[PDB]
């Protein structure tokens, strides 16, 4: 199932979180890592990532599944790109993630790095995984 | 291989006469610009990576190894560049090399040394090593430098041996 | 074999840095300049070069603003760091770049296609400039501001990532400042116009510029006595006199009107930068603006910065103006420190990777 997906993303172990969600019609999770982040996306995260308003995250952040993010970059609405990459956020002095979103023409495809792994290589795991799916037509 | 000459095994760091010397021996074996065959052994240093001079008074640089200290592994070494003089092979002097760094490791409280090999694998092995996983080498860094550093789903997708030895 | 250093090279409006990543200084600096006859051995000088002949010839820059504008003579550049400043193979060394903030999305792809098709390097990252200069403060969050000899950046950076959205770019820079001087030198009686004489005026900048706290009254201390007033030689021995101009002319990145720009200062735009961060990173942002590239060495500058963004922050906000003590270089020691982690294993993008993928892989893996 999609199950397998998360599979396949967190088979090389540089991630620590990942998942897949619909947001057309009424979102939801379709598969994500259980006892993590993303399996508790809400739908009104969901229309911020997808939404109109491509400004106010800038300076108010955004959360997945409650955890709170900033946007270092955006190009999620963008053709060719259909990506957003965000750090986490902590308190007293716990470690921060990176995190990319991908869009596609059904899914949404969200990666969380584990501990010093860098960007570049979850935005790159995470578009080849959207293109993967776009190519699909999905 | 009865080895016979009187050899000693020092940093180039402490003997940098030798440097170009050791620079010869190693792009004899290994050809790349003698520039960064220069820096490579210029960062020589006590806290790791060093690079050892197996040296003969009558002096000699017989033979040179790289170590390096190893990612998340305090009593790990990474072993490189292990090369014994072209002209000087086949008298043990590659031999006492490897057996010089075992020494010189353990007396500063590491227990494993690790390096990868194609072509001679069996040259490690006839000394003691066997099969072990991967491990990162910790590069040069200058002391100088701060240091703080639902749809179905469609369907989905579809070399060097690594030696190690206890010390 | 024993792995090898990675290269850094710093490429920036009029001086290029070029070394071995965990050295602490780049190997060479050298001008980042092409020079052609005005009206001999080649078609083109580069580099060091160039600067021995530019007597003869007519000197271009490859980079404005910190961005490539001429890429056959970036190549050329390219050319000279690798085999005649550096004198090494660039095909043995996986090989860092540094970037302008904002750098356009055409040239970073551009800038990955030389090194792998031209330049055959084995791997490659490029890095933000500004980003760098963080990481040589001892610093991952932060906010930068770099002014070269040709562009200003304020650059916020979180956890080691630019925030372009808060990027802001200011169009004055030091050689802008020495054009400056060269003018009011010219308003005291002397006669500085010609390109040579432009760089006798750069040194002039150099080394007796500095930076006034408060403008109004220094005006005044040099209107009323002549103790702000110094000497310089010039190279036929000739000696002339530089007053309130010490101050005068890096008083134009405060005051971009002297230059006739209709532009913030540096401190205002540093300032607007933060209030387009994330609330929760502005305070970080006040407590760790950085200073970096060799127009921030005048005298004063820190103490000038951290006045006027007081003056614009909340009362309550602390505000700290680091000037790191190397920070003419700090954007290659920057580099120096990124390439030499253990994680910059895992940056690189790979000789394969860009077979696999072409040069947009830098969009995905660069940032
Ligand atoms: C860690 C790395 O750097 C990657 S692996 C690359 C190793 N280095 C090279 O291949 C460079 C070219 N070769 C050399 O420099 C030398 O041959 C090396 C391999 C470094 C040292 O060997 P040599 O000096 O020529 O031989 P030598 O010490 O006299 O012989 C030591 C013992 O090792 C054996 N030996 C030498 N070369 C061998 C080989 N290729 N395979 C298996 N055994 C070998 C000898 O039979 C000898 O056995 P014993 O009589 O002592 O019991
Ligand atoms: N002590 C100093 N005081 C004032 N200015 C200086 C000093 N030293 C160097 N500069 C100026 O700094 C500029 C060069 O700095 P830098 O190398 O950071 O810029 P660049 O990287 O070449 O260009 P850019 O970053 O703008 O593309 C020159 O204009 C030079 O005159
Ligand atoms: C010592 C030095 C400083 C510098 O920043 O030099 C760079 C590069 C240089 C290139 C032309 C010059 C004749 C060659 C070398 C000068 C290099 O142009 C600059 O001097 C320009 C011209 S005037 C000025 O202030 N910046 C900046
Ligand atoms: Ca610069």
């Amino acid at each position: 199932g999609w199950n397998a997906y998360i599979d396949n993303l967190m088979a090389d172990g540089t991630c620590q979180d990942a998942a897949i969600v619909g947001y057309k019609d009424s979102p939801s999770v379709w598969a994500a890592v259980p006892g993590k982040t993303f399996v508790n996306i809400t739908p009104a995260e969901v229309g911020v990532l997808v939404g109109k308003d491509r400004s106010s995250f800038y300076v108010n952040g955004l959360t997945l599944g409650g955890q709170k993010c900033s946007v270092i970059r955006d190009s999620l609405l963008q053709d060719g790109e259909f990506s957003m990459d965000l750090r986490t956020k902590s308190t007293g002095g716990a470690p921060t993630f990176n995190v990319t979103v991908t869009k596609t023409d059904k899914t949404l495809v969200l990666l969380m790095g584990k501990e010093g792994v860098h960007g570049g290589l979850i935005n790159k795991k995470c578009y080849e995984m959207a293109s993967h799916l776009r190519r699909s037509q999905y | 291989h009865m080895s016979l000459a009187e050899l000693t095994l020092e940093p180039v760091h402490r003997r940098p006469e030798l440097l170009d010397a050791c620079a010869d021996l190693i792009n004899d074996q290994w050809p790349r610009s003698r520039t960064s065959r220069l820096h490579s052994l210029g960062q020589s240093s006590d806290a790791f990576p060093l690079c050892l001079m197996l040296l003969s008074p009558h002096p000699v640089v017989v033979g040179h190894a790289r170590l390096s200290r190893v990612l998340n592994q305090p009593q790990s070494l990474l072993v490189e560049t292990v090369v014994v003089a072209r002209a000087l092979r086949g008298r043990g002097f590659g031999r006492r090399l490897m057996e010089g760094l075992e020494v010189f490791a353990r007396a500063r409280g590491f227990r494993k040394l690790h390096l990868t090999t194609h072509d001679q694998v069996h040259f490690y092995t006839h000394l003691g090593y066997q099969l072990g996983e991967p491990v990162q080498g910790l590069v040069f860094t200058s002391r100088r430098l701060p240091a703080t550093l639902l749809p179905p789903p469609p369907p989905l997708p579809e070399p060097i041996f690594w030696m190690e030895k206890d010390i | 074999d024993d792995d090898i250093a990675a290269l850094v090279v710093d490429n920036g409006s009029g001086m290029c840095k070029a070394g071995f990543a965990g050295d602490d200084a780049p190997r060479a600096v050298f001008p980042s300049i092409v020079g052609r006859p005005r009206h001999g051995q080649k078609d083109s000088y580069v580099g060091d070069e160039a600067q021995s002949k530019r007597g003869i010839l007519t000197l271009k820059y490859p980079i404005e603003h910190g961005i490539v504008t001429n890429w056959d003579d970036m190549e050329k550049i390219w050319h000279h760091t690798f085999y005649n400043e550096l004198r090494v193979a660039p095909e043995e060394h996986p090989v860092l770049l540094t970037e302008a903030p904002l750098n356009p999305k055409a040239n970073r792809e551009k800038m990955t296609q030389i090194m792998f098709e031209t330049f055959n390097t084995p791997a490659m990252y490029v890095a933000i400039q500004a980003v760098l200069s963080l990481y040589a403060s001892g610093r991952t969050t932060g906010i930068v501001m770099d002014s070269g000899d040709g562009v200003t950046h304020t650059v916020p950076i979180y956890e080691g990532y630019a925030l372009p959205h808060a990027i802001l770019r200011l169009d004055l820079a030091g050689r802008d400042l020495t054009d400056y001087l060269m003018k009011i030198l010219t308003e005291r009686g002397y006669s500085f116009t010609t390109t040579a004489e432009r760089e006798i005026v750069r040194d002039i900048k150099e080394k007796l510029c500095y930076v006034a706290l408060d403008f109004e009254q220094e005006m005044a201390t040099a209107a009323s006595s002549s103790s702000l007033e110094k000497s310089y030689e010039l190279p036929d021995g000739q000696v002339i006199t530089i007053g309130n101009e010490r101050f005068r002319c890096p008083e134009a990145l405060f005051q971009p009107s002297f230059l006739g720009m209709e532009s913030c200062g540096i401190h205002e735009t540093t300032f607007n930068s933060i209030m387009k961060c994330d609330v929760d990173i502005r305070k970080d942002l006040y407590a760790n603006t950085v200073l970096s590239g060799g127009t921030t060495m005048y005298p004063g500058i820190a103490d000038r910065m951290q006045k006027e963004i007081t003056a614009l922050a909340p009362s309550t906000m602390k505000i700290k103006i680091i000037a790191p003590p190397e920070r003419k270089y700090s954007v290659w020691i920057g580099g120096s420190i990124l390439a030499s982690l253990s994680t910059f294993q895992q940056m690189w993008i790979s000789k394969q990777e860009y077979d696999e993928s072409g040069p947009s892989i830098v969009h995905r893996k660069c940032f």
